[PDB]
């Protein structure tokens, strides 16, 4: 009642089908594959399950200063 | 008939739709990996 | 399509089912099926449970509750809760699996083959709600069914094996039962006994004799109603007193099984009789008197005097007294002291607890049941964290009592509140305002003003 | 004295549960 | 941080003698603590007698030592006291008693030092959360 | 006939308020957990409810004030027994052990219930239909919870909810220190059921009085436009759900009344149906969820979560409630 | 006719999704809220400003996932992903909780364009704009929890988080550190809440079940016409019922869908006054007398000093996780305990 297509009129008809049916699998794709390739942790700054701490260390790196945090949290990753 | 496609309400949809079936492919990928 | 639609029957479809109200062939098939359905779970469950059963980890640990029950009966179990033979529970799912075809099989023939009112294909087995000595009729035919399983119980505790008994001299074991409490004072002064703490009503059964006394009592009881229902009509008091309709009598149905269900709720919380101790694991009061019993036995081991040991408060730190003077043990589980079990009872003399046999008579399966049963309690998570709620995750564990009583209090308020539902709407539509109010002839239009 | 004055708002509450019960304007059907 | 073989180094004997445990030994070894100990000794605690932990230190001063895989071996098969003095397999569960505990009827001896693996390997892992109870939680 | 006419009279609609039969057991025993109620709240001496000797005072003379005051769940020693005046040898046992609980607890639950009832009983005299005792069912569930079905999964009314503002927080705070009731689905499910009850209602009342019809003048006020049973509607059904279509979308708004009062209807009670439940599976130790140490890193460190601070707020109600009470390592009960 | 009428005019079209004015302030700042919350639940950590997990990507389920606050050390700071902390960097402006003030930011600017979406419909369909001053109550809890209570304390750091577990947290720190079941405002806004639960449950099953009898189907929901004229339901029964079971009942239909309106509306007012007041610390945490009584007499106990020593038990075995930037060092022997457990 407002001028467009109703829902059940697209969904029941197959140029929907014939579209969705490359277009959903192939973002459930990609982002299977933004998290498989490790790309996510690359852009959010994500620890990896072996980049949480050192190697003999249990102190939680903790930003401790407002205007030199970048190069604390960079400082903490050269750390590993 | 004589319906149009891209409308207010498709850009809302898609806009909704698209980053959500991409979220829900990462997160089942999420579910395959270890420690 | 016959009564298959909202403008034929008057009801939508999430009400669909009561379109079949006074259709007798389809609402046949419909219970037919269902009963299926409970068959076939019965089965399956049980089937999924020994697929996944290691025999020599307790039952309790394994997230069963359909294998406890065939164990309680004595089927594959020794001494002390000891799985000596897999084979009846598989033959008790298979059954159930195979019953569960049949049974499926006629309710899908009854629901959408076979006619779909009786009435014309059988007087016998066509019925009308409002007939009261067809209903009751009915009604005495289960009831001689239900009376025949309460038999059957019997049947299996005195010939066919005997029961579980956790209470067996020298450890629970499997045993015949050849006297059973017939006398009525016993059984009659359980059903006369109080709910509340130390008595306990009907849950605080604790013997054999008396479950296969009260099982021959209900039995003979129930076929002698069943009779009685068959051969007579309801009186005038009862035929003033009832709603006559389908709906009510469901509604009847459904307050009976809120009852039962919380009835079986306490059941499964606090006896340790019918429901042993070795298959569901301990109660909350079996664990918390275990713990208490644990620290006293390695305190007592490290010399101290467990008699006189002052607590915080000035109460014993192990030994105090119930209100009634019974020597029992301290801190928080001395809400705990009408508990009794069988790891228990060898050190309780007539005052309680006797300090004589806490100092000298404790034997290393006592000190074994105790750390079991404290280490078991009853609480968990959700997801099945075993512990209280400030505990790590690492023992996977929810006890059996936990997962019955839970979900049986759940049942057990539903179906109260579908009682309700049922009986008000019975009531509405029997006098025929279930519908609303007439405009025209409003009752309290006719009424006069409050003030 | 707190405790009186407790006392007092209670009171004063319950009296009013009454004559909103029992002297309420009267609904009146038009 | 990850599971190196410097991690999985664990002591053999009490001369001086030491393994390196394989992450599958590691895991299984995790898993059958789980099984037949964390209902009594989940984080390294006991919860029957929490004067008594699965620390490193407690199990060092016990009477014989039980810090090192061939003495935890030997107290899955003959449980004592902390002192050495008294033998406690009618209490504790052990393959000596394994008809009084069914849970360790089936406990080959990979499985025994899969399981003293996970003990001695456990603090070094977690600090003070190992036998720390619930002030490390 | 007297019998006749005590029931003509029991049963009549003319009375100001309906007695009926369910009013016939409700009115002794509300009265009587009201007026035992209020006396205890002033003037009952301290109850000793962790039977440790140690007792709590909770009514207005013995230093309470309406916040703090309380009447205190009877003893621990007494568990889960009955225990009525004739029980104690004297009024002051009774007093010490928390017996006014019992007795207030025990009388407003067969009340409140008679109450569900007789909210039925009415419904039947009056032509109604029947199912406002339904939605009664989902608050009488939550007393019955955290009055008796609690008590009696935990082995003593000493753990059912004190009759008291600052007791009721008491119960609350060591109830998730031992359950974890946060991460439990089912109080999800209510505080679903409430923050959408009080949305709903906001929406509901809003939405209505967004579309009254102009009936009054500036001056006076709106209600004025409505007179008592008059037959037409006050409102524009129809603008208000145009209003409601346009601010989501048009499929998201009821164009029918009855389907929104029973919307209105079910959405708190079958949330609050569910929280009292989760109370009562929570009584049997089905506790919320425990993800206590469930993030592991590869190495095998712990990393924590915001579960893992709710555990430590929870460890410190559970080190410091009922502080002389425990003797032993672990809170069975 | 000129761009801003025509502009108008598109804006104010009839659709399936109404745009208008404050649409333009309206769906960015709601979509980048909603989309800000899902990538940081998703992908985002807070290992760095809390030390904790706090998305998917790490393992969290949905109850363990937020969007965390920024580090304490952040003070206030907005927190702009071009600003000095970041410096334009993305990775780093998520590292640092960037996310979480662009969330609360964004949100409000979208809370803002919600009520005046409010505003233009009501304004458009014509009708009263009870709606919008309704909503000002979930404004004003938004407003006083998410901003203005962390502006009075020392930084974002404790404000919520966006999340569920977060919040539980949120919930059981006001308790621990401010005793806010005690606090009267606090009580006005459980009163509220529950009382308009409690009118929506009544009000809908009391409709339900005087409707009157317009159709003879079974499901009564097809017996009413949006555009019929008479009430579906009958007023004089509902109010005769409500007199005879309860002693009150409303009589005029109108008072009641304003009482509906105004319980939980004042309430959360109410609620939002009292976290102002904790953003000042200025709490209701005691009762001078009641500790005076009970600092003389060890014999003195009542509900509200155990509320207090469950308190102190909340605080002291919390805050060297839920702080980290404190560097709390409490040892065994200083937590409080009571005996055994
Ligand atoms: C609206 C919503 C309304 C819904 C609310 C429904 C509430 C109903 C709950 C109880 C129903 C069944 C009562 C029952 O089985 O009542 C009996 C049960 C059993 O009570 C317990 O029973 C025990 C029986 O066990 C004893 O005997 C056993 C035998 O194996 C064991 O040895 C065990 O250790 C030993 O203690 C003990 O006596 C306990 O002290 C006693 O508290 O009571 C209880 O849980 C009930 C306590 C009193 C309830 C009375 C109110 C009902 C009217
Ligand atoms: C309803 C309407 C609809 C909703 C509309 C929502 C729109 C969104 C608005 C967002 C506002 C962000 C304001 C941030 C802020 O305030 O940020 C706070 C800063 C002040 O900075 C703070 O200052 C503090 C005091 O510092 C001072 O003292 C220190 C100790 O000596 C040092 O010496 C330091 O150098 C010195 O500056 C601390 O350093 C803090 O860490 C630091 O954050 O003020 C400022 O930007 C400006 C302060 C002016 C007042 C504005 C605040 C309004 C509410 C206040 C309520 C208080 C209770
Ligand atoms: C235990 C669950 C249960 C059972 C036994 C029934 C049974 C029935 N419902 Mg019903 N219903 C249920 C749940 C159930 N319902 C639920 C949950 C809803 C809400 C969605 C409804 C809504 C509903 C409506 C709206 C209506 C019914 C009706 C009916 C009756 C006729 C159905 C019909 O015409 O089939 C037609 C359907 C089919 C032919 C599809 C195939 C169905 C078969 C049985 C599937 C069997 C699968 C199984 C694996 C086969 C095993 C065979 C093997 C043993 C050999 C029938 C007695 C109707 C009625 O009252 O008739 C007068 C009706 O109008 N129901
Ligand atoms: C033996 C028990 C029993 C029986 C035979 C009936 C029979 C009936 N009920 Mg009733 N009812 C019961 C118990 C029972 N009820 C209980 C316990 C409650 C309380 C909740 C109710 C509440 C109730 C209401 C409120 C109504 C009925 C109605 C009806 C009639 C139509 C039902 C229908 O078509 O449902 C169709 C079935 C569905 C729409 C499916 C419902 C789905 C349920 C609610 C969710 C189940 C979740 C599941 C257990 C767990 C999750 C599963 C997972 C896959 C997600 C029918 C006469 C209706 C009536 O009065 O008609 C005259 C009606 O409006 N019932
Ligand atoms: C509640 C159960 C129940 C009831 C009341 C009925 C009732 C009826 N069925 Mg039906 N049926 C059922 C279950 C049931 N059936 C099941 C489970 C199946 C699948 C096997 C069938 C398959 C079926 C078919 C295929 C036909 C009927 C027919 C009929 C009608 C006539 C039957 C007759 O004359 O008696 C006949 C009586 C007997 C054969 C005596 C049987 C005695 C049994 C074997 C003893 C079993 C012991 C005990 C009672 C049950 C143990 C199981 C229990 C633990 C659950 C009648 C309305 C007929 C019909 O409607 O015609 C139009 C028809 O053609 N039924
Ligand atoms: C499933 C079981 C069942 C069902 C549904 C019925 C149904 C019926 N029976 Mg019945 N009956 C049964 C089994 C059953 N019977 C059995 C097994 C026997 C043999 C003992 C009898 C013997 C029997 C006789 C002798 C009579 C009935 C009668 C009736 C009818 C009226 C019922 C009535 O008003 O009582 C409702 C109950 C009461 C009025 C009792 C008063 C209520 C008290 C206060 C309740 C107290 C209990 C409380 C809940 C606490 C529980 C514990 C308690 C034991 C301490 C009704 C059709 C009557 C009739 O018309 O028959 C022709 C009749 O005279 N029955
Ligand atoms: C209309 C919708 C809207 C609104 C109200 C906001 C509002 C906000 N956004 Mg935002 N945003 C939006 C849409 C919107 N956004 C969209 C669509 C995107 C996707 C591209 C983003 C992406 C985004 C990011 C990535 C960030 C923000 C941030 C912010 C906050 C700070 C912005 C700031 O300081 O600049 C204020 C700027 C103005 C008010 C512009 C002034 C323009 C007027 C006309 C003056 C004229 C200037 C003149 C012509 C040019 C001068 C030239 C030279 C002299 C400099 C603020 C709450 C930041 C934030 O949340 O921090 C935590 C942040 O990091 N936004
Ligand atoms: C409908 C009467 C009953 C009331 C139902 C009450 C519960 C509804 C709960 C709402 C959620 C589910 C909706 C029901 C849905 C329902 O019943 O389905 C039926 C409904 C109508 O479908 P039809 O195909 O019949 O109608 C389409 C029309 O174009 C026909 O002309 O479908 C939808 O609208 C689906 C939702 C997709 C559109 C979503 C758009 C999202 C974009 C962003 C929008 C933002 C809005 C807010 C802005 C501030
Ligand atoms: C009416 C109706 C309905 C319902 C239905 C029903 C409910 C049915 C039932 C059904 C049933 C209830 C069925 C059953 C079946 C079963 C079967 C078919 C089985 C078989 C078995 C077998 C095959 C076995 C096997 C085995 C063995 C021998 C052993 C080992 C293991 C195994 C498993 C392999 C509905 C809802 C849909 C709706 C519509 C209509
Ligand atoms: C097995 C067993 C036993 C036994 C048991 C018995 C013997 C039982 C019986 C029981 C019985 C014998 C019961 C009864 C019941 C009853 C009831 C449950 C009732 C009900 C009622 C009603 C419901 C009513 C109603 C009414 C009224 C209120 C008034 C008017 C109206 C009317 C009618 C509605 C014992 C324990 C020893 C042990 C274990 C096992
Ligand atoms: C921040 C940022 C941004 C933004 C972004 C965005 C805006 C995004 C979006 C995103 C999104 C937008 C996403 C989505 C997601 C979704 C999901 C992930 C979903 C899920 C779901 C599910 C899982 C479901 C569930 C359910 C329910 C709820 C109930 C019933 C059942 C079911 C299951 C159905 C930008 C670049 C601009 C700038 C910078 C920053
Ligand atoms: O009382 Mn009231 O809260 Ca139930 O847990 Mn055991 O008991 Mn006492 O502690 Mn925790
Ligand atoms: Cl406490
Ligand atoms: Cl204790
Ligand atoms: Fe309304």
């Amino acid at each position: 009642t407002t001028g467009e297509r109703p829902f059940s009129d697209i969904i029941t008809s197959v140029r929907y089908w014939v579209i969705h049916s490359i277009t959903i699998p192939a973002l459930f794709i990609a982002g299977w594959l933004f998290v498989s390739t490790g790309l996510a942790y690359d852009v959010f700054g994500t620890p990896r399950p072996d980049s949480y701490y050192a190697q003999e260390q249990r102190s939680i790196p903790l930003v401790t200063d407002r205007f030199e945090a970048k190069q604390q949290v960079e400082t903490f990753l050269e750390q590993l | 008939v004589s319906y149009p496609i891209f409308t207010v309400r498709w850009v809302a949809v898609h806009t909704l739709a698209v980053p959500t079936i991409f979220f829900l492919g990462a997160i089942a990928a999420m579910q395959f990996i270890q420690r | 399509a016959t009564n298959r639609d909202q403008e034929s029957s008057g009801f939508a479809w999430w009400a669909g089912n009561a379109r079949l109200i006074n259709l007798s062939g389809k609402l046949l098939g419909a219970h037919v099926a269902h009963a299926g359905l409970i068959v076939f779970w019965a089965g399956a469950m049980t089937l999924f449970e020994l697929a996944h059963f290691i025999p020599e980890k307790p039952m309790y640990e394994q997230g069963l509750i359909l294998i406890p029950h065939i164990a309680t009966l004595g089927w594959g179990v020794g001494p002390g809760g000891e799985v000596v033979d897999t084979f009846p529970f598989f033959v008790v799912g298979v059954v159930h699996l195979i019953s569960s075809a049949v049974l499926g099989f006629g309710g899908v023939y009854h629901a959408i083959r076979g006619p779909e009112t009786l009435e014309e294909y059988s007087s016998f087995f066509g019925y009308d709600w409002k007939d009261k000595n067809k209903m009751t009729t009915i009604l005495g035919f289960h009831l001689i069914v239900l009376g025949i399983g309460a038999l059957l119980l019997v049947a299996k505790a005195m010939f066919f094996g005997g029961l579980y008994d956790t209470w067996a001299p020298g450890g629970g074991d499997v045993r015949v039962i050849t006297n059973p409490t017939l006398d009525p004072r016993v059984i009659f002064g359980y059903l006369l006994k109080s709910p509340f703490g130390g008595e306990g009503w009907i849950v605080s059964v604790n013997n054999l004799e008396d479950v296969v006394g009260g099982h021959i009592w209900i039995g003979l009881i129930c076929i002698a109603g069943g009779i009685w229902h068959i051969l007579t009509t309801p009186f005038g008091w009862a035929r003033r007193a009832f709603i006559w309709s389908g709906e009510a009598y469901l509604s009847y149905s459904l307050g009976a099984l809120s009852m039962m269900g919380f009835i079986a709720t306490c059941f499964v919380w606090f006896n340790n009789t019918v429901y042993p101790s070795e298959f569901y694991g301990p109660t909350g009061p079996e664990a918390s008197q275990a713990q208490a019993m644990t620290f006293l036995i390695r305190d007592q081991k490290l010399g101290a005097n467990v008699g006189s040991a002052q607590g915080p408060t000035g109460l014993g730190k192990y030994l105090m007294r119930s209100p009634t003077g019974e020597i029992i043990f301290g801190g928080e589980t001395m809400r705990f002291w009408d508990f009794r079990g069988p790891w228990l009872e060898p050190l309780r003399g007539p005052n309680g607890l006797d300090l004589n046999k806490i100092k000298n008579d404790i034997q290393p399966w006592q000190e074994r049941r105790a750390a079991e049963y404290m280490t078991h309690a009853p609480l968990g998570s959700l997801n099945s964290v075993g512990g209280v709620a400030t505990e790590i995750n690492s023992v996977n564990f929810v006890s059996p009592r936990s997962w019955l009583a839970t979900s049986h209090f759940v049942l057990a308020f539903f179906f109260l509140v579908g009682h309700l539902w049922h009986a008000g709407r019975a009531r509405a539509a029997a006098a025929g305002f279930e519908k609303g109010i007439d405009r025209e002839s409003e009752p309290v239009l006719s009424m006069p003003s409050l003030d | 004295m707190e405790t009186i004055t407790y006392v007092f708002i209670f009171a004063c509450i319950i009296a009013l549960f009454f004559f909103a019960i029992f002297f309420r304007e009267p609904p009146r059907i038009t | 941080a990850e599971l190196t073989p410097e991690v999985l180094t664990v002591p053999l004997n009490s001369e001086g003698k030491t393994i390196t445990l394989t992450e599958k030994q590691y895991l299984e070894g995790k898993r059958l603590f789980q099984y037949a100990c964390a209902s009594c000794h989940v984080g390294g605690i006991t919860k029957t007698n929490p004067s008594l932990d699965l620390r490193t230190e407690t199990l060092a001063l016990a009477t014989p030592p039980r810090d090192n895989i061939e003495g935890l071996v030997d107290y899955m098969k003959n449980p004592t006291t902390y002192d050495g003095e008294q033998e406690i397999a009618e209490v504790h569960p052990s393959l000596r008693s394994a008809d009084i505990f069914p849970k360790m009827r089936n406990l080959t001896e990979k499985d025994l030092v899969a399981i003293a693996g996970h003990i001695l390997v456990e603090p070094k892992i977690l600090g003070d959360k190992w036998g720390g109870g619930k002030v490390y939680y | 006939n007297l019998w006749e006419r005590f029931c003509n009279w029991v049963t009549s609609t003319d009375n100001r308020l309906y007695v009926g039969w369910f009013g016939v057991i409700m009115i002794p025993t509300l009265l009587a957990a009201t007026i035992c109620f209020v006396i205890a709240f002033i003037a009952a001496p301290p109850v000793d409810i962790d039977g440790i000797r140690e007792p709590v005072s909770g009514s207005l003379l013995y230093g309470n004030n309406i916040i703090t005051g309380a009447v205190v769940p009877s003893s621990n020693a007494i568990g889960l027994h009955f225990y009525p005046i004739w029980e104690a040898a004297s009024l002051d046992e009774w007093l010490y052990n928390g017996g006014p609980y019992q007795l207030i607890i025990f009388h407003f639950l067969l009340g409140a219930s008679c109450y569900m009832g007789r909210q039925w009983e009415l419904s039947y005299r009056l032509g109604m239909r029947p199912w406002i005792c339904v939605a009664y069912s989902a608050p009488l569930a939550s007393a019955f919870a955290v009055f008796l079905i609690y008590p009696i999964g935990q082995g003593s009314f000493s753990d059912g909810m004190p009759l008291g503002i600052s007791g009721t927080f008491n119960f609350m705070i060591v109830f998730q220190a031992e359950h974890n009731i946060l991460m439990h689905p089912f109080h999800q499910l209510g505080v679903a059921g409430v923050f959408g009850g009080a949305l709903f209602c906001a929406m509901h009342g809003s939405l209505v009085t967004s579309s009254l019809i102009r009936e009054t003048t500036e001056t006076e006020s709106a209600n004025y436009g409505y007179k008592f049973g008059q037959e037409e509607e006050t409102y524009n059904i129809v603008a208000a759900h145009g209003y409601f279509g346009r601010l989501i979308f048009q499929y998201a708004s009821f164009n029918n009344s009855r389907s929104l009062h029973f919307f209105l209807a079910a959405w708190p009670v079958v949330g609050v149906w569910f929280t009292a439940l989760g109370i009562s599976t929570m009584a049997f130790n089905l506790n919320g969820f425990n993800f206590n140490h469930s993030v592991i890193d590869a190495k095998g460190n712990v990393i924590n979560t915001w579960a893992d601070i709710i555990n430590r707020a929870n460890l410190g109600m559970e080190v410091m409630h009922e502080r002389n009470a425990h003797n032993f390592p672990l809170d069975l009960a | 006719r000129g761009w801003f009428d025509i502009l108008d005019d598109w804006l104010k079209r009839d659709r399936f999704v109404f745009v208008g004015w404050s649409g333009i302030l309206l769906f960015p700042c709601a979509y980048l809220a909603l989309g800000g919350w899902l990538t940081g639940t998703t992908f985002v950590t807070s290992w760095y400003t809390h030390g904790l997990a706090s998305s998917y990507l790490e393992g969290c389920n949905f109850l363990t996932v937020a969007v965390s606050t920024p580090a304490n050390s952040m003070g206030h700071s907005l927190l702009l992903l071009w600003g000095p902390e970041a410096q334009g960097d993305f990775t780093r402006w998520c590292q640092l909780g960037g996310l979480w003030t662009f969330i609360a930011l964004h949100g409000a600017f979208g809370l803002i364009g919600f009520m005046l979406r409010q505003f233009e419909i009501a304004r458009l369909v014509g009708v009263r704009p009870y709606n919008a001053i309704a909503f000002s109550a979930p404004i004003a809890v938004f407003v006083s929890v998410f901003l203005i209570y962390p502006l009075g304390q020392s930084s974002w750091f404790f404000a919520p988080s966006f999340g569920v577990a977060a919040i539980f947290r949120f919930l059981l720190f006001f308790q621990g550190f401010h005793n806010w079941t005690l606090n009267p405002f606090h009580m006005m806004g459980v009163a509220g809440v529950l009382g308009g639960a409690l009118l929506c449950a009544i009000h809908g099953a009391t409709v339900e079940n005087t409707l009157f009898q317009d159709g003879e189907g079974a499901s009564t929901f097809r017996a009413f016409n949006p555009t019929q004229a008479e009430e579906t339901y009958s007023m004089v029964t509902a109010n005769r019922f409500w007199s005879q079971i309860f002693g009150i009942a409303f009589s005029n239909k109108r008072w009641l869908h304003f009482f509906m309106l105004f319980v939980p509306v004042t309430g959360l007012w109410m609620s939002a006054i009292g976290v102002v007041g904790l953003a000042l610390n200025l709490r209701s945490y005691d009762f001078i007398s009641q500790e005076i009584r009970a600092a003389e007499d060890p014999e003195f106990e009542t509900f509200y000093t155990k509320n207090l020593l469950l308190n102190e038990g909340i605080r002291a075995w919390m805050a060297p996780q839920d702080q980290p930037h404190e560097n709390f060092v409490f040892p065994e022997e200083v937590l409080p305990r009571g005996n055994a457990l």
